[PDB]
């Protein structure tokens, strides 16, 4: 009975882990409809440029 | 960010190598991914400035090279350690086999341990009881120690594993202390087990309700044989941070390591490299050493680390050497007897080849009995006595012995029918050595020249 | 589909060039005729492929096609009464195509793809199927014979081919996937089939000899390994695990083993008759023979496609059992293509993952709940062959750490003609104290204890046999005579079969519960005749003694009359004493 | 007499054997040298 | 001094490409984090360097900067009452850095720079100095610790710092080629201290132990080997000697075993006391501890820094134990070095020249007179483990060839808890032929004699081992049975000896000369009545064997009295037969 | 090859006496130390198995035809006991055994034949 | 060479103590293992015969001259068996032994010659 309750409780403590995971999942997808949406991008290919010295091909979207 | 790299040149056995690869560093994970989706993990035991060697932690099948991107994780190798893991169960790499949500890692440490300061060590002390009569008496298990359990290969080794797990405690009223009864959180290291050893002792744990407080590293047989490298050390991770930092008293039984020291092999022989004895490795001592000696007690602090290996000796010797190089890093071994097992003795412990290294430090006076080790030394003489005058028994017959030479005899027999065979009874300190000395009534005085006088005149008879 | 040639050939490994992204443990056809072999050690764009057939006279040239999926058995109705060899092919259809000697590239489909089958289908249009559930069944022989869904495929069933009779190539069911549910389905032979949870096993393997049920039982779910030098038999201790026994289903796999062996078992099956449902008993065995001279690395694929063809009627309820004869051939062909491919070695040559291997084959074996709910079992008896004597082999103590039952045969108990030659000083079993309440339901109240005290007898008959050698038959006073006597009954009168006898082979346990019976009350009411001052001499030739011997052939409708009368002559002849 | 002559021909057998084990990875060693040695000066 | 980058890593090894110019055996750092590492086999422009920590984490491409300078310790005063690694960094004050764990490339210096030490000068200026004389004096835990001229270092004084209080940076002799001298003095330890004579044995190193000063003794300037399996009583036997012997200093090299049997020393030693001053037993003793799991390329330099430690303390004119246990550890440090060279090996692996780096560190042993006109003495006893507890090693069969006093453990003697362990059949010292006149002035007259009489009476009983082991312990004469259980009370009342009872630690050889005159007298005077003629069992119940048997339980203090009603008794026990 | 193409020809009875297999087995132990294999328990390959199965399971009748190619090899135990690569890698395969023995030859009696470890 | 140009050209008579052929042999197959070349027999170099009897058979009288190399090697035995290969090559070449005896000297006797196992 107590692994009873306590597996109970870690598994509802763990749901809503994955839905605060599923809320930033979601904020972080509707990132590219905003006006510093060049900067963020840019900055992070910046930074990916930056830990590879020297690249040759960038890959990107056509949007 | 989560840097790639294609190129594998060279996939063979556990072994592959990718090239260009100077940001791999060395120990580090990699995972590896092919056209399927599939992840795969490594970790990297070289590294070159023009290439590097991958070991894989699971099954080769179905890698190519147009794909399978290997990338890194990890820096070192680590494992995610949080005090909410005393009830789960994980496989070989550290993922839970459950159903359950995974943990929310509270501190993250290095798997592999940093070896523990000599100066900071405190003397492993307080007697354990363990039922077993001849662990009781005459090997003494003090809390903090390594003693591993060699055995044969068919004899119950995993039952007495489970009898020290399900009944082994401190008696702090001969300590003389109290001070409270804090039973042991069990850390399960399981390499290579085939479902029926695995069956009784999670029904052993279940029955007797030790699985809230034991975490279960479960490496099954058909799982792939890297990985039981890997195992030892993300068990006795989570050993050293519930004793050293939260004050447990863990007790780690580490299954059958000579699957350890096959996997040992496999990664040894596919490297090309220096033979020891038997086609295992060079650096075999050093591994089994740095997963051994990360036990015992330190200095000011609370917890302790008692470990049990348990060894399958493969042709039932002491020149093997995975039972050889374990009793030389080890304190004391506990050895299993074809013969007894045989002649149906439970727990059939032959007490000459065993011993335990810290039994005079946790024995005694103010701390078990005045007459314990004293006891342990006379069964030990008139033991072997037996033993090497059945022998004389073999070669000329019984029908030429007189009587002080019989006496031994019966007390061999009797012995190995008394104070050895015990079918799963919890005999204490007090009534073991009571037994003992039932035992010793059967010598006259005169040829007990291991005991004091004022002993043998006070408990005799 | 990648394509290349041969870059080198090396015994019967072709190490081949222009494969850029064939996959490892796929199996591609070598050759311009369509050779068979498995590809490992990917190198830059050059592959190691090991053939399975043979390999002489070819050239550096010819074409290599990866046909990208691994080693895959064939699993559906027509495998029971069937002989097959390494790769799944089988033997009467290429005796019929190719003559009375086992050519080299040859393509005949494993289960054959025209015999009309009838087909009672058990799912609906609307229906959901997860994978291992039944979607109807086909009559095989008298068995019963339900077809699976493939363990990966689930969905929702949108149309089923009607009641009739078909063939095991027709698309029978089709889901709401555009995917369409044959007969027959593949299986890659290394990954093994999944269960839901795996049980504990609890019912014992009856295997109808005395000594290896009684003394040294295994348990519906568990393994057994037989080891034994040369003229130890073990060929006709296979013979009768698969004879007679309560498995339903027999998959005789033997890799490397003489072909007298096989054309016995295939001929003379078809006369026999299994204890449990009539017909034949050939109408039970799958079996796959790799005769010594046929190649070398098939003996690899062997041991793989007969546990998974032991699989899949574990799957469908069946109970299984897997005589897998000389597992060290198997270890010897691991040697073999492991030093072709120039690997470092440890004991012996044998590649140091020998012992992971072995560890995967006889994990297989178990009691399960399947994936359609149902409950099967599989168990695996495994004969290894170590070179003479020697159980410190490194095959022999590698799969010694694995089994749950060890029966070990000797020579010198052998060479004296006494068949089976089960030293039982050295033997053991763990699956003694798990199968005790069926044991106390379904043969008897005491029999536990009674066959412990059977052993408890054969120990101290044992212990006392070398003072014996010593210092003769002397001196021996009274009642030692008596164990060492009653000690010879049992070794000629319990434990000695014939196997070929018409009534001696086949052994239940209430006729060996009987044996022991008469044997224990000799020796109680001799010792109370013997602790009243009779001669030990004259005891020994009292005639209860001949009813008690010639007792292993009374058949088993006349047993139990026989039996009670056993039972007052064993009374009323120690009267007159 | 037979016996431990026995036992003394299993033990000289087997040793034997470990030497035979051990003067192979010897040339196997020796040709990883030469092969590192010589593979390497034309491709250098 | 000279740069590189790191080409390849591989556990304990950093192949480094970049450094032309380096020097063979020179301290290199590796990484960023300054890891300690050694050069060997430098070839093109590259050096295998080794580390002496765990290289777990390292990227290639980081910087390794040489020095130019070998392994080299700090010999000066503070190094007694602590505890060292291989590399001599104390590892009390890792432990006031770190936490409770040895975290790798944290830099400590080997002597305190910021306690003050008492300086009282012995030298004029204008004076001449060699390399050895001594110049001033520094009291240390009692010891009138000396402070050298380094060696190959002359010259004449300009000036001198006062009688006062400074520390060991301070320049205390400043001489007139403006050279500096301080109180300490680097030193590489693969050189053998520079030395003026070698001298010949003439006085033994006291155990303390019965069997091991009386059967076997060690001279003062002399090695010893006690090798044995695990399990015997190697550990134990090396802390009794570290507990109750006649050196001055001890050091004790844990090169490469548990470091639980160094928190033991570490504990229990602060409360004993030493016996040749008053004070305690760690104030003595100088301790380097390389652990199990502390890196293994280590090992080497740790049996290097307390050879060269020891021999800084025979310079002094001390005279010096030294411990190094389980030198096969370091052995097997050097094979898992050679593993990664890839040189070819000798015989199971080890590399070729072991045998020299064996010779080379045994030969640093042996009573010296110093360069500073004093006498000394470092003597060595190593423990040597053999992996299969067989004694035809390739460690052990070239210890055996350059050490005296070699000393089989064995372990039927050990089951049976008979301690200490030592064979007799196989161990042999040869010092006891320049030990006669020291024994025949300091213990008694006829003690070379009576030390003969017994090991003659052990050799008869060995030698009736065969007879008593084959025929039996009957059909015996009632002279060989007195024989047989003289040498059975000889082996338990002199040989046996139990190194945790308060009295019979510590035996001093009058006690020993007490129970062997005890023991010789017995056997003459039993002969002589066996001969005039009673039974044996009337001599053998006598309550004068069994004060023999508790003559070893009875203290130093009292001792000769009691020996005295031993003999008193022991003519007074056959006047009545 | 003779032998299988007159039992399966012509309709023979052949029987074959192979009359030495240490000679055989020393010569393949002879050439094949050529190809850099490690051996097996002895000093003879590790192919040996294969090898000698391939000339004895090329014995045995066929069914449709009247012939038959019964063998007879004759090895000698090169010490006398059954523990060698030689006898007992040829008792893994064949039907049987007759052995000789040496208490039935210094008794002066031939053929020296035990019937106690010989079987078919 | 000290000894055979002091008999061949001075016309002496020689006596040669080697102390310690083990030390030798042991020194032998480390620089064997040194110079990369295999171990032979028991770790031994294959070459051990001719290079030991290269430095036993320098002794002997000469016909025609007057001096006389004598040489009694000695040679501590690894484990007190004379089926290890230096002992066995070492009475393999030379002529006869003495062999000193462990029970002589342990019971106390100087010089410990036991003429049982000797011969010339
Ligand atoms: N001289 C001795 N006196 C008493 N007990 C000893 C002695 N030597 C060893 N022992 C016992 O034997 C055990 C083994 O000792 P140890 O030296 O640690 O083994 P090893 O030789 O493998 O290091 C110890 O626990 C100790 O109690
Ligand atoms: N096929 C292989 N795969 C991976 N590692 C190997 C292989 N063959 C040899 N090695 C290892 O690579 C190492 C190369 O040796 P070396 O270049 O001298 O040292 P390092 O690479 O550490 O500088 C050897 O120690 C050997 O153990
Ligand atoms: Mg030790």
């Amino acid at each position: 009975g107590e692994l009873l309750v306590a597996t109970a409780r870690t598994q509802a403590r763990g749901e809503v882990l994955e839905e605060v995971r599923r809320r930033v999942r979601e904020a972080l997808e509707a990132l590219p409809q905003k006006p510093e949406w060049p900067e963020v991008v840019r900055k992070l290919a910046l930074e990916a440029l930056e830990a590879l010295p020297g690249a040759k091909a960038l890959v990107a979207n056509p949007e | 960010l989560k840097k790639e790299y294609t190129g594998i040149t060279y996939i063979s056995g556990p072994l592959l190598f990718v090239e260009n690869a100077k940001d791999l560093a060395y120990g580090a994970i990699v995972d590896i991914k092919d056209g399927t989706g599939r992840v795969r993990g490594g970790q990297v035991i070289e590294v070159s400035e023009e290439y590097a060697v991958i070991q894989v932690f699971e099954e080769t099948t179905g890698l190519d090279l147009a794909t399978t991107s290997v990338s890194l994780v990890e820096d070192v190798a680590r494992l995610g350690v949080s005090k909410e893991m005393l009830g789960r169960r994980f496989n070989g790499i550290g993922k839970p086999i459950d159903g359950l949500p995974p943990i929310t890692p509270e501190k993250r440490l290095p798997i592999t341990g940093l070896p523990l300061n000599p100066v900071a060590r405190r003397k492993p002390e307080q007697f354990i009881q363990t039922g077993i009569s001849t662990i009781d008496v005459m090997n003494t298990l003090v809390r903090g120690q390594k003693l591993p359990i060699f055995s044969g290969s068919g004899l119950p080794a995993n039952e007495i594993a489970a009898q020290i797990a399900r009944q082994a405690t401190v008696r702090p009223d001969l300590s003389g202390e109290g001070e409270k009864e804090e039973p042991f959180a069990v850390v399960f290291a399981a390499m290579g087990i085939t479902q029926r050893e695995l069956s009784y002792f999670i029904q052993e744990f279940e029955r007797t309700g030790a699985l809230s407080r034991s975490v279960l590293f479960l490496n099954k047989a058909d799982d792939p044989t890297i990985e039981r490298i890997l195992t030892p050390r993300m068990a006795l991770t989570v050993a050293e941070y519930l004793a050293f930092e939260h004050d447990y008293h863990v007790l780690v039984i580490l299954t059958d390591m000579t699957n350890y020291c096959e996997a040992l092999r496999e990664i040894g022989a596919a490297r090309e490299e220096i033979p020891g004895r038997r086609g295992y490795p060079g650096y075999m001592y050093t591994d089994l050493a740095t997963i051994y000696e990360r036990a015992g007690v330190v200095e000011g602090k609370k917890g302790s680390v008692t470990q049990i290996p348990i060894l399958s000796m493969p042709d039932d010797d002491r020149t093997h050497p995975i039972p050889d190089l374990t009793g030389y890093i080890t304190e004391g071994q506990i050895q299993l007897s074809r013969e007894l097992h045989r002649k149906g003795i439970y727990p059939p412990i032959d007490p000459l080849p065993s011993l335990s290294r810290l039994m005079n430090n946790g024995v005694g006076k103010g701390k078990t009995r005045e007459d314990h080790k004293q006891v342990s030394d006379q069964l030990y003489s008139a033991y072997a006595n037996g033993v090497d005058i059945r022998k004389l028994v073999a070669i000329i017959g019984e029908d030429a012995l007189t009587e002080n030479d019989r006496r031994y005899l019966q007390f061999a027999d009797a012995f190995e029918r008394f104070f050895i065979n015990q079918g799963q009874q919890n005999r204490s300190i007090e009534e073991s050595l009571q037994i003992a000395w039932a035992l010793l009534s059967m010598l006259p005085q005169g040829e007990l020249k291991r005991i004091s006088k004022d002993h043998i005149g006070k408990y005799y008879g | 589909m990648i394509q290349g040639v041969i870059q080198k050939i090396a015994g019967p490994a072709v190490i081949a060039k222009g494969m850029l992204g064939a996959r490892m443990y796929d199996i591609c056809k070598v050759g311009e005729e369509g050779l068979v072999g498995e590809i490992i050690r990917l190198d830059g764009d050059t592959a190691f492929v090991q053939v399975y057939e043979d390999t002489s006279g070819l050239k550096v040239g010819e074409p290599v096609v990866s046909t990208g999926l691994p080693l895959a058995v064939e699993l559906g109705p027509g495998m029971l009464n069937g002989i097959y060899d390494g790769i799944q092919r089988p033997l009467e259809r290429i005796r019929e195509k190719t003559g009375i000697y086992i050519t080299r590239g040859v393509v005949v489909h494993a289960l054959d793809r025209e015999k009309k089958w009838a087909w009672t289908p058990m799912v609906k249009p609307g229906d959901e199927v997860r994978g291992g559930m039944v979607l109807g069944t086909v009559p095989e022989f008298g068995f019963t014979h339900k077809i699976l869904v493939p363990p990966d495929v689930r969905g929702r069933v949108k149309e089923v081919k009607p009641a009739g009779e078909y063939t095991v190539e027709e698309p029978v069911v089709v889901l709401e996937d555009g995917t369409e549910l044959k007969m027959y389905h593949t299986w890659p032979v290394r990954r093994a089939r999944p269960v839901q949870r795996k049980l504990d096993p609890n019912t014992p393997f009856l295997t109808g000899m005395r000594i290896l049920d009684v003394l040294f039982p295994v348990a519906m779910g568990g393994t057994a390994a037989i080891p034994g030098p040369f003229g130890s038999g073990k060929t006709v201790t296979q013979q009768s695990l698969a004879k007679w026994s309560n498995a339903d289903v027999v998959v005789y796999v033997g890799c490397g083993e003489r072909g007298n062996e096989m054309t016995d078992v295939l001929v003379e099956f078809p006369e026999l008759t299994d204890p449990k449902t009539g017909g034949p008993l050939m109408h039970r065995t799958v079996l796959i023979a790799n005769t010594s001279n046929m190649p070398v690395a098939a003996r690899e694929a062997s041991i793989y496609v007969g546990v998974t063809i032991a699989e899949y009627f574990r799957d469908q309820g069946f109970s299984v059992a897997l005589m897998a004869d000389s597992t060290s051939r198997w270890a010897e062909a691991l040697r073999e293509i492991s030093s072709r491919l120039e690997e470092m070695p440890a004991e012996e040559g044998y590649p140091p993952y020998l012992a992971a291997r072995l560890a995967a084959f006889y994990e297989r074996a178990g009691k399960v709940i399947t994936l359609g709910g149902e409950e099967g079992a599989v168990t695996i008896v495994g004969a290894v062959s170590p070179p003479g004597g020697d159980m410190s082999e490194p095959v022999t103590q590698s799969t010694l750490r694995i089994v749950g039952a060890f029966w070990r045969l000797d020579a010198s108990l052998a060479f004296r003609r006494h068949f089976p030659a089960i030293n039982w000083n050295g033997s053991y079993s763990l699956f003694t104290s798990a199968l005790d309440p069926w044991y106390r339901e379904n043969v008897a109240e005491d029999y536990p204890e009674l066959r412990d005290a059977i052993s408890e007898l054969l120990q101290r008959e044992a212990g006392l046999q070398e003072i014996v050698q010593l210092v003769g038959p002397d001196a021996l006073q009274d009642a030692e005579r008596l164990v060492i006597e009653v000690g010879r009954i049992i070794r000629e009168d319990f434990l000695q079969q014939n196997a070929y006898h018409e009534v001696d082979a086949y052994c239940s346990m209430k006729k060996a519960y009987g044996i022991m019976k008469m044997i224990l009350a000799f020796y109680k009411e001799a010792e109370a005749a013997i602790k009243r001052g009779v001669s030990i001499d004259e005891i020994l030739q009292l005639p209860v003694l001949e009813r008690i011997g010639r007792a292993r052939y009374v058949s088993e409708e006349e047993f139990p009359a026989y039996f009670e009368e056993a039972m007052k002559e064993i009374q009323g002849a120690f009267k007159a004493l | 007499i037979p016996g431990i002559r026995a036992q003394i021909r299993f033990i000289q057998q087997v040793l034997e054997q470990r030497e035979r084990e051990d003067t192979f990875r010897l040339k196997r060693i020796k040709g990883k040298i030469e092969a590192r040695e010589a593979e390497e000066e034309g491709g250098r």
